[PDB]
């Protein structure tokens, strides 16, 4: 009996899912060999690293190694002041769509900025300026997309995982009262 | 509704957990400079344990 | 003899394991220097993953209960602040327990007498015997070696004369005053320089380390200052800065003044509750308060502006404070006001200097929380210690701004007591020292903390023992409350008016100690320091007469 | 013309007051002005086997060479060096170099057996790793110097001789020279970056070695060269493998821009680690950003013929020829390193095998286009290079689909002569 | 109930009066139904608590005013008042629920 919420994901169980997707690191401990080993179940490779040569590990190990400073989290393709400006100017000229989000949209903007804030290109008023700007454009179209709900069907083409786990218990408790009126009248 | 239980794979994982949990005790007692590999496998086992403990306790 | 990096690896070989209580450290609850020295001794043990305890110790008897009870996993021990003066094998009663001993003790001290049976005879007590405090003196060494060896009347009396002369040398040491040589929080930074972890935050716990012993202590701060003016220049992001981004903590040296809490109070309210303004204008009377407004006439500051708080002063006055303080400050003698200090801004929050941080930690250590009425107070100080340990960081600023508004109501209650002494003139001007005994007044509950008597006593020493030559004599203070009439007495020290040749400057450990083994009339020595005790009310009068006798000064 | 002291990938002061002295694949060394003295930091890229430190200068060092065994410092006017080993067991030493009137020290070197100090009149003083001198030799003036495990690479220069490299190997006692003063193909120079050309007039940014033992040099043309077949006396060629004027032009969307530059650190198997400095000033500043990567491409593209096909997208009919050259070149640096000295890590055979699989496959995008335009002779000669034999019969099924029936005979004529070769 | 106690009849649910005679015997048998389940899994003995997902393996634990040096499993703790720790999260979750160590 969980009994706290029991029908949704609590937002500490959303940082548990996003921490299973791989990124790249620039390591600082070699342990390759020259001519004791990490033998975990779910990844079980990349014992062999070289100093400053990129490799791809899962995300929950690469937060263990940043706390001791034996790694350095690289940026993804979207944390770029040249790349996020196209994904904003898409949003103004198309008032019906959702432009594109890599589905770790909000979550990878939190665990990287608190822990790994030495590896980007100037996060001050360049990336926290855009990511809060892209969350307030996006949260208008969700608010205009709820005057149009019905009792058979809905389309929500491209939304993140954290913009949904705050919106389930509103919709599925109201749309379960629009179903029980149309089918009770028949 | 109540979905049909995965009866075949979840015999492997409970036979995979008890295997490695001896191997942590066998290395960490059988070792006595590298304290870093012994705290990755200790982290992962208590992370695979949480999925099962919140899957059985949801049914 | 023992340096650091060979002793650092000696603590990692026997502590990196599976069990938790592998090492235990002990902290004295009073030295602010012993607070920053353990705050950056947790960061060193957090990046290398060693599990530990941090136990605060107040008394000297509380060390015996905590140590002689919990001894199972001592694969190491550590001890910060204590242990300098009193012989540990003779006090904890430690015997040989199996080279390859099961238990190491690493004392860290800042006091004068080395207590030769700790440094030498180091069976288990690892010393701290680099030549910093040691200074490589040999006359102490050979006399200790030419003693522990236990016509025959001719040589043995010559040996007895050699017994007679060598203990004469051992009475030249062990007969001295206890003051500070080096700070503790500069010594641990010399250990962090060799290992290779020196962040920007691990520098900010030395500027709070060696500014606590500038105001009210001896000043070795003039000799520890050129070593920290270079470690700030070394870790610097760029020459020209960006224009005030909400990140980027930048600490950088700046011309800072000697007033108390400029940045968080007004101008006029800092000129009252100071010391080197009160020592030169004598503001406790009425004849000096007229001279204070006589300054602000010349400086061009109205008396409405000069009581607005320092945020809401005009833009063209805080621009010109470095200029007006050198044309008009010469005539009143106050020219030792402008110094060089440090300023740590965390972005958009605002500036806090170094001296204006250690007042907010000396004022968070006693406020803002028969014989079993005593120990119910000592748990109100030990539980108060974690109220500054958290506030030292950079995440909780709502805990710091409780501290500053608890600091101005400390030095408003001291200034209204220290005036009421210097009108009634309760000072006896005796031939050896000066004495004051306070028996009645307001708010006498505050003065049970040893970090409150040393605040007021530091206001009296720089008051009467001033630039004006009268004499140079020690003070003896004695306050009192109810609850079995504790009479917390405290011996103090004299100073020079900053214009440095005699460094010994203390005697109240030795000459006091002879009297308490003479009648032992209701006294307890329960402190890290040997210069503050309690005494019952019926024992005050016959004790003080014995101080005038056998005067060693 | 003047001589200036050279150190790999250094940077000048500028208006600021802290600079790097060296920067290579082990660590970077920075210095900081105290008006009277200097505070030198030695920070490392590796963390495990090494520690960082810092110390106080009282002489004014401006030359260093940081590697695994030691850290050889230097002084450019008084002739004063100092050698600080990373180990705590072996002690330091100090020696003062003889200097004549009007002489400098240009660059130093810290090989695991020898220690080389080359001055600006041509002298070549060689110590041992404790401070016992071995030789004094007179050569041309030296303007750069570097080393790896046992070999030493250098760049001579005079006001009338001209640029010339020299590549030697002081082993245990073997002193086998390889090239002694052969000429070198590089272009010296002839604004916001006028502060740079006063600092380094020669224009060499940072010369280094590979991780496999192949010399490189990053000129001021922004074109990383490389030397091949250097174990042979008469087969050395200088293969250019990267244009920093081209990789930026692709990534800026087909546009000239003056904001992104290239600063190299080291080389890997096929990747170059780079400090992409962004700004007017083409040196990096403090703190040192993360080293990005960049791939190598042989320079066969056209700046004009891509724009008529419209980030920049390449048609496959032009991208096919580039992968033909790139796996052709990379094989000759790999097939000899095993044969002469051998492999270090052990996985060198499988990357060799997968590199051949990119070689024959990238040819077949071109071989099919040769049959598409009814050409039998052009598509014939391409089938003499496939050392993989399993792609030979794969080409026959592409010959029938284009219906050039005489060409189907010729490939089977090739297979039989290579079939009888194996039996002998 | 049944969380680092392993037999907790008293000391928890401190009313024992607001329940009827029938609801006080229903409960006491139901706690013996739980311990059948934790004996046939061996995922963890007493799989009950901690539905918070794990993160930050090494935590800081500050003692809130409860002496006793009580713990014996996985080593003694020598517990004194107001003295904080650096131990891993596996051994404190059995005591962080007792109202006994306050900080996470």
């Amino acid at each position: 009996l969980p009994a706290h919420l029991q029908q949704t994901f609590s937002p500490e169980e959303i940082q548990f899912i996003v921490e299973n997707e791989p990124i790249k690191i620039f390591p600082r401990i070699t342990t390759r060999q020259k001519i004791w080993q990490l033998i975990t179940t779910d990844d079980k490779a990349l014992n062999n690293m070289v100093a400053m040569r990129s490799t791809e590990v899962v995300l929950w190990i690469a937060l263990l190694l940043k706390q001791q400073s034996k790694c350095s989290i690289v940026a993804p393709q979207w944390l770029t002041t040249k790349e996020l400006d196209r994904k904003i100017q898409y949003e103004k000229t198309h008032p019906d769509r959702f432009s594109e989000l890599p589905w770790n949209w909000l979550v990878l903007a939190r665990i990287l900025f608190n822990k790994a804030k030495d590896d980007f290109h100037d996060p001050i008023h360049e990336l926290r300026g855009k990511i809060q700007d892209l969350r307030e454009i996006r949260q208008i179209k969700v608010l205009k997309g709820l005057k149009y709900l019905n009792e058979s069907h809905l389309q929500l083409d491209n939304l993140s995982l954290l913009e949904i786990n705050e919106l389930r218990p509103f919709i599925t408790e109201i749309m379960d009262k629009l179903r029980e009126i149309h089918t009770a009248s028949l | 509704e109540l979905l049909p239980y995965p009866h075949q794979l979840m015999k492997r994982l409970l036979n995979r957990i008890s295997m490695q949990s001896q191997l942590i005790e066998n290395i960490s007692m059988g070792f006595l400079e590298s304290k870093l590999p012994l705290l990755c496998m200790e982290t992962e086992l208590e992370r695979l344990k949480f999925v099962i403990r919140s899957y059985i306790r949801c049914r | 003899i023992s340096q650091f990096s060979e002793a650092y690896n000696k603590i990692l070989r026997n502590s990196s394991s599976h069990s938790s209580c592998q090492l235990v450290i002990f902290v004295s609850c009073l030295n602010i220097d012993a607070l920053c020295a353990t705050k950056m001794l947790s960061l060193l043990f957090k990046k290398q993953l060693v599990q530990s305890q941090i136990v605060p110790i107040f008394g000297y008897s509380e060390l015996r209960r905590h140590y002689s009870q919990l001894d199972d996993n001592i694969n190491s021990l550590l001890l910060v602040g204590f242990g300098g003066v009193i012989d540990l094998e003779a006090f904890l009663e430690i015997d040989p327990q199996e080279q390859s001993f099961r238990r190491d003790i690493y004392v860290l001290d800042a006091h004068r007498p080395w207590n030769l049976d700790n440094i030498f005879g180091s069976q288990i007590i690892q010393c701290f015997d680099d030549g910093t405090v040691d200074d490589t003196l040999g006359e102490q060494k050979e006399a200790y070696y030419k003693l522990l060896e236990l016509n025959d009347l001719s040589k043995r009396k010559q040996r007895k004369k050699q017994i007679h002369e060598y203990e004469g040398v051992l009475e030249e040491y062990y007969s001295q005053g206890t003051t500070v040589v080096n700070s503790i929080s500069a010594q641990i930074y010399s250990l962090l320089s060799a290992i290779g972890e020196t962040n920007l935050s691990n520098l900010w716990l030395n500027i709070l380390g060696t500014t606590s012993l500038d105001i009210a202590y001896a000043q070795v701060y003039n000799r520890l200052y050129p070593l920290l003016q270079d470690e700030v220049k070394r870790l610097t992001p760029s020459s020209r800065n960006s224009v005030k981004t909400p990140d980027t903590l930048t600490l950088n040296i700046q011309p800072d003044y000697y007033l108390f809490l400029l940045r968080h109070s007004s101008l006029y309210d800092s000129f009252y509750y100071s010391n080197y303004v009160n020592a030169k204008l004598s503001l406790w009377n009425e004849n000096g308060k007229k001279r204070l407004h006589k300054m602000f006439a010349r400086m061009g500051i109205p008396l409405s502006t000069a009581q607005e708080t320092w945020l809401y002063m005009d833009h063209s006055i805080k621009r010109e404070l470095g200029i007006i303080f050198d044309k008009n400050l010469d005539r009143y003698g106050l020219q030792d006001i402008i110094r060089d200090g440090f300023v740590r801004t965390l972005g958009y929050r605002g500036s806090i200097s170094a001296s204006e941080f250690v007042e907010a930690l000396t004022a968070l250590l006693e406020v803002g929380n028969s014989a079993q009425k005593l120990t119910n107070l000592r748990k109100r100080w030990v539980s108060n210690f974690w109220l500054s340990w958290d506030a030292l960081d950079d995440r909780k600023v709502e805990l710091l701004n409780r501290g500053i508004q608890l600091a101005q109501d400390l030095q408003r209650a001291i200034f209204n007591t220290g005036v009421a002494i210097l009108e009634k003139k309760l000072i006896k001007h005796l031939r050896i020292y000066r004495l004051c005994v306070l028996q009645d007044g307001p708010d006498l509950d505050l003065y049970r903390n040893p970090l409150t008597l040393l605040r007021l006593g530091n206001w009296l020493i720089e008051c009467c023992a001033e630039s004006e030559d009268k004499q140079l004599l020690p003070m003896v203070l004695a306050s009192i409350d109810e609850n079995t009439d504790t009479y917390l007495v405290a011996g103090l020290t004299p100073r020079y008016p900053r214009g440095t040749k005699k460094p010994i400057l203390n005697n109240f450990s030795m000459a006091f100690q002879q009297i308490t083994a003479e009648t032992d009339a209701k006294v307890r020595i329960d402190n890290f320091e040997s210069s503050i005790i309690e005494i019952r009310r019926e024992d005050l009068s016959p004790f003080l007469e014995k101080l005038t006798l056998s005067g060693l000064l | 013309f003047r001589y200036m002291p050279f150190s790999p990938a250094g940077t000048p002061f500028g208006f600021t007051d802290r600079r790097y002295l060296t920067m290579n694949e082990v660590g970077y060394v920075s210095t900081v002005k105290n008006s009277e003295q200097y505070s030198i930091t030695v920070s490392f890229f590796d963390v495990g086997r090494f520690r960082e430190y810092h110390f106080e200068d009282l002489f004014g060092y401006d030359l260093c060479f940081l590697n695994e065994k030691g850290t050889l410092f230097g002084q450019s006017k008084t002739g004063q060096i100092q050698y600080r080993p990373h180990d705590s067991i072996h002690s330091n030493w100090t020696k003062i170099i003889p200097l004549q009137a009007g002489e400098r020290i240009t660059s130093v070197a810290a090989t695991p057996v020898r220690v080389i100090v080359g001055t600006s009149l041509g002298y070549f003083r060689s110590f041992n790793q404790f401070g016992v001198p071995f030789a004094v030799e007179k050569t041309s003036p030296i303007v750069a110097l570097t080393a790896q495990n046992y070999r030493v690479f250098s760049v001579h220069y005079s006001q009338f001789h001209g640029l010339s490299y020299s590549l030697s190997e002081l082993g245990t006692s073997s002193k086998r020279y390889y090239k002694r003063e052969c000429p070198l193909p590089m272009s010296l120079p002839n604004d916001a970056n006028l502060d740079y050309y006063n600092f380094n007039p020669m224009g060499i940014k940072s010369l280094f070695f590979s991780s496999y033992g192949d010399p490189c040099i990053f000129g001021s043309d922004n074109t990383l060269l490389l030397l091949s077949k250097w174990r042979s006396p008469e087969e050395s060629k200088w293969l250019p493998i990267l244009d920093s004027n081209m990789e930026i032009w692709k990534m800026s969307g087909g546009k000239e821009t003056t904001d992104i530059h290239v600063w190299p650190l080291a080389l890997a198997y096929d990747t170059l680690n780079c400090i992409l400095v962004k700004g007017k000033h083409i040196w990096p500043e403090f703190p040192l950003p993360l080293p990005s990567e960049m791939e190598i491409r042989m320079p066969v593209f056209v700046k004009s013929k891509l724009l008529e096909e419209n980030e920049i997208q390449i048609p496959v009919s032009m991208a096919a020829e580039e992968e033909y050259l790139r796996s052709k070149v990379l094989s000759e640096l790999l097939t000899d390193t095993l044969e002469n000295d051998g492999e270090m890590y052990g996985n060198e055979n499988e990357v060799l095998a997968a590199l051949n699989g990119a070689y024959d496959k990238a040819l077949l995008r071109l071989f099919a286009s040769a049959c598409s335009d009814q050409n039998v002779e052009k598509a014939l000669s391409l089938a003499h290079e496939l050392k993989q034999d399993r792609a030979l019969t794969a080409a026959v099924k592409i010959s029938e689909r284009a219906e050039l029936p005489s060409l189907v005979k010729k490939i089977n004529n090739i297979r039989e002569a290579r079939y009888e070769q194996q039996l002998k | 109930n049944g969380l680092d106690l392993m037999s907790s009849i008293t000391f928890s649910q401190q009313d024992t009066n607001n329940l009827s005679h029938q609801e006080q015997e229903y409960l006491k048998e139901y706690c013996d139904l739980i311990t059948d389940l934790k004996s046939g899994d061996l995922v963890d003995i007493d799989l009950s608590g901690s539905l918070v997902p794990p993160s930050d393996v090494f935590i800081d634990v500050r003692v809130l005013k409860d002496a006793g040096e009580i713990q014996t499993e996985y080593g003694v703790f020598n517990l004194i008042k107001d003295s904080q720790f650096f131990v891993r999260q596996s051994d404190v979750e059995r005591l962080i629920q007792q109202g006994y160590l306050q900080k996470i």
